[PDB]
Parts: structure tokens; C-alpha cells; sequence
């Protein structure tokens, strides 16, 4: 059995707690939020296909308590429609209260909640930067081994109202039409190069004319007539992206034709930024909301 | 069919301050 | 063309100097080592098998210096052939010195010098662990990519004078005869599982009677047991790896039936420990020289 | 025809020790 308002309840109840106050799941449990979410992922189209009114969050990066303050003024589901870029795991404390609560949401309004993958929901990535680790001290290594196969079916991509293109990462010189997005079949893994790696990696760059090559070393980055030409070829207007941490929790780019999103503020404790998260009312109109430390 | 605005555009304040500690 | 003993020279430059000067080689006389020794690793087989005498190293881990102390004590080339377990870059100040004279000793005496490829010889390691942020400043982006297709071609193990295996990591479950090695052709990059992942990734374990989980969340722990049987299997007498900082530079297991090899002394700082080095003479008699620190 | 052996296992020093700072 999944007695989920249980899990939900006892996730929720530590909300205006003193920071720093833990949430142990019974390992049942997150097992079965993990297959049970699944079952939703590979069920939904890999490309989904969503309809406003819908807020759209950026990173997480396992900042739980930050998550909860997104949910207070966005509205706790089922208040407005949720729509996540991943990025939910590492870099932050507790990032194993942070994606069972988003898996949680998930399972009670599958067609309310949604949630995307990030270059973090990988293995090879959740291994090094904190995730691994934080199942590895609370719980066993196999309970990873299940997250991972839960990650594994996660959505690339959202397409809203087929005006707005949400990923995690940004555009890919090898994307030239839906179907190849649409081609992918899950269960995967996140490839070190290609359609795939570079949704999921990719960085817009005022400097670059074209395709320029990323710090990172993986994938490439995109100039202000790469993502003129993607908008004009599918009937798209807005490219929705986050990835990159940004100093006002939203950073616009190419004459807001694209637009950043970071939803922890001081993420990590080595920047002061603040998290926004762009909200989307039914006449594709958007508003930005944002969290900012004083 | 419905194309994307912004708040901007139509007179409505774009960004909305929350701040905590 | 390849002034080979000018880059040897220019490399060896700095023995005995203050700790910190660097070597920079032009981009094209390192483009040029990674590119004629990939021809020589192509050349010798996947799978060494080398004749005694020889010295066998562990992980030096970009402490070109302390590098240079093992040359010293050792012997220069060709005064003793050198068999090397790989982790060559990643965590030490100067990995590019490092690499480079080691890939041109291989150039200059490919009979008598050889290098076995570690798991930090790895698009996906050594990107996070210093290497690729080591090319990125002294020289460009390029290199790093051109540095990874020299390294998807090392050779993953070496058998001396049929009775010493050797490899980075440790045993693999799926790793039954010997010709599972040679049947990997290279270039490959190290995957995520399977039989080449585990003779890069795999430790030796006393508490566990078989095969367990892994604490790095790759590969597996192997027991005093299946050390035993592998040796018996192939006729063996024993199995020399790395892969894991131990005090002594050597340690044993399984009642010296394997060792454990450590050739970076002062592991980035952060650890006493000392460096070790393997001798093995012509009647496959062995020895260990160690550096230590005082 | 051969067999592998050790130094600690004839009597000779096994290990070999060198100092630096
Ligand atoms: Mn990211
Ligand atoms: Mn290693």
C-alpha cells in the first residue's frame, strides 16, 4: 500500500520548523513513491503536451525548506498547475525530502503536477554532487539504485499551448523536428553527447554566433540566432530554460525570446541570488514570482 | 490561436517580491 | 617533427627545483604524444603480457614531482621497465606534466615502458576531478577532447610472466577467461557497468565472503575467497592493483595473495600516507621501494 | 617453470625506505 496523505502529511508537518529538521521515510515508502511515479512517467508522453494556466519552477538543487516557500506563495497543489525543469537532487542538504515530495505531488495529481528531467536526475551526476551520499548515510545503496530507475523515465521536454519550449538545459544542433524528441524511448540513459545530452546541457551565449563549444565540456553552446531561427521554424515564441543560476532568479536572453529560470535562492551558500518562477495565466501571459533573501 | 505576452507589455508589474530569512 | 628528446628534456627540466614550476610544452608537441603513443597502444595488445624484470607503480594522480622522486629512485628509463596502473591526472597540481612524460617515455621506448588505464582516464572523471579545469587554463578545450581519444585506447590490464595479473581496479564477476579482456576493441569509453568498468572500479573487500555492493556506488567488493579461486582458475600467483590509497604505499590481502599498489605519496595533501613502488626481478621475486614524507 | 615469490619470504629486507621533505 502507498497511504500517500501519510507521506505528504508527514513531509508537510515540519513546515515553519526550526532549518535543519530531517523527514525519514520508511524505505517502503520512497520505494514505492519511486515505482508508482514511474508507472506515471513512461505512461505520459515523453514530449508532453500541457495547457495554461501552469507555473513553471527552475532548480531545486535539494534546498527543501526553500522548496516549501515556492509552495506557499505558488499555491500547494492542486492550487495552480505545476511544471518542474529538473534539477531537484545535490548541492543542497536535503534532497531526498525535496524529489519525495515532488514524486509525492506527482502521484496524488498526475495530470496537475509535472516534472522534467535535469542533467542531476542522471547517475553519473547524483553519484558525485551530494545525492548518492545523502542515500547512502540515511538509507542503502540499493534505495539509490531505485532512484535512479525512477529518473531514468522522467520527460525531457513540455511544450505549452505550442508556444512555449521547456527543458532543462537549451536547444541542440541535432533538433530539427518534435519527432525526434518523441523518438526517444524510455527507460534512458543520459548519453555524454548527442539530441539527448544537449537538451538537457546546453547554454545560451550572447558572444556566440552559432554553436560554440561549452565550458562545461559537455554539449554546446547557442547564440541570439539560434534560438530566433528554433522559435521561427516550429511557430514557437518563448524558449523556457533553466540551468544556469542567475542573479535575480530570472535572467532574459535574445530580446526575451528566451529566459532563465532558478528557483533556489542563495543557492548552496556560495551565491546570494534570489529564486524566482515564472507564472502563466490562460491567455499565455506571464508574470514572474519571486523569492528573495533579505 | 493564443500567442505568448508578458505583463510588461500590458501595463501589469512583471515581477513579484517575497522576501524571507 | 617530434623533437622527442627536446620534450623530455624541457620536462625534466625542473628536477630539484622549488615545488610549483611548470613545464609548458607548445600545444602541438602534446598533441603530437597523445597522438603517436594512441599509435603504439593501438599496436600492443589490449591485453599486456610482459616478461620480468620490472616495476610496477600504482596511482601517481598528477604529483609530477613526486612523479620525478620515483624516476629517481627507480631508475630512469630504460634503467628498469615500468608498468603503470594508470590514474595518472585528476586531484595533483600539475597533471599535464605528468601525462606527458609519461606518454613520451612510452614513445621513446615502447618496449620497455608501459601504461594501463586507470578510471580516471575517463571523459566522465576527469572532467570533474582537475584535468579537464588543468587543460582548460594552460591550454584550450580541444586538448582536453584530443587528450580523451588517447586515453579511450590504453591498454586495460598486463599479465607478467603468467603469474602476476595485473590491473587498475580489481577482479570482475563477469571476468571468466581471458580472451573477455582481448575481446574489447578499442577506443571505449570506461562504461558504466559490466566486465571493463569492474577491472577499473573494483576494490578488494575482507568482510565480504563474494561479491557486495560497492561503497563508490560503481563496481563491486570482491573477498579473500574469489581471489583465491580466480588464482587457481588461471594459474596465478598473484594479483597487483591500485585504485586505493593505502599507508604503506603496499598492502596486502588474502594472505599475500593480492597487493595493493600507491605510488602518490601525500595523496593531495589531505593524507600521511606514502608512496610505494613494486619490484619484480627475473625470478619473480618481489620487492617494494617506498617514498615517504618525514 | 617459474613461481612468484618474496623478498620477506628469504630473509632479504622487503621493503626499501627513502626519505624527503
Ligand atoms: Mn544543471
Ligand atoms: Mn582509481
Amino acid at each position: 500500500k502507498l497511504n500517500l496523505d501519510s507521506i505528504i502529511g508527514r513531509l508537510l508537518e515540519v513546515q515553519g520548523s526550526r532549518p535543519g529538521k530531517n523527514v525519514q521515510l520508511t524505505e517502503n515508502e520512497i520505494r514505492g513513491l519511486c515505482l508508482k511515479s514511474r508507472e506515471i512517467f513512461l505512461s505520459q508522453p515523453i514530449l508532453l503536451e500541457l495547457e495554461a494556466p501552469l507555473k513553471i519552477c527552475g532548480d531545486i538543487h535539494g534546498q527543501y525548506y526553500d522548496l516549501l516557500r515556492l509552495f506557499e506563495y505558488g499555491g500547494f497543489p492542486p492550487e495552480s498547475n505545476y511544471l518542474f525543469l529538473g534539477d531537484y537532487v545535490d548541492r543542497g542538504k536535503q534532497s531526498l525530502e525535496t524529489i519525495c515530495l515532488l514524486l509525492a505531488y506527482k502521484i496524488r495529481y498526475p495530470e496537475n503536477f509535472f516534472l522534467l528531467r535535469g542533467n542531476h536526475e542522471c547517475a553519473s551526476i547524483n553519484r558525485i554532487y551530494g545525492f548518492y551520499d545523502e542515500c547512502k548515510r540515511r538509507y542503502n545503496i540499493k534505495l539509490w539504485k531505485t532512484f535512479t530507475d525512477c529518473f531514468n523515465c522522467l520527460p525531457i521536454a513540455a511544450i505549452v499551448d505550442e508556444k512555449i519550449f521547456c527543458c532543462h538545459g537549451g536547444l541542440s544542433p541535432d533538433l530539427q523536428s518534435m519527432e525526434q524528441i518523441r523518438r526517444i524511448m524510455r527507460p534512458t540513459d543520459v548519453p555524454d553527447q548527442g539530441l539527448l545530452c544537449d537538451l538537457l546541457w546546453s547554454d545560451p551565449d550572447k558572444d556566440v554566433q552559432g554553436w560554440g563549444e561549452n565550458d562545461r565540456g559537455v554539449s554546446f553552446t547557442f547564440g541570439a540566432e539560434v534560438v530566433a531561427k528554433f522559435l521561427h521554424k516550429h511557430d514557437l515564441d518563448l524558449i523556457c530554460r533553466a540551468h544556469q543560476v542567475v542573479e535575480d532568479g530570472y535572467e532574459f536572453f535574445a530580446k526575451r525570446q528566451l529566459v532563465t529560470l532558478f528557483s533556489a535562492p542563495n543557492y548552496c551558500g556560495e551565491f546570494d541570488n534570489a529564486g524566482a518562477m515564472m507564472s502563466v495565466d490562460e491567455t499565455l501571459m506571464c508574470s514572474f514570482q519571486i523569492l528573495k533573501p533579505a | 490561436t493564443r500567442r505568448v505576452s508578458f505583463a510588461d507589455s500590458f501595463g501589469f508589474n512583471l515581477v513579484s517580491v517575497k522576501e524571507f530569512d
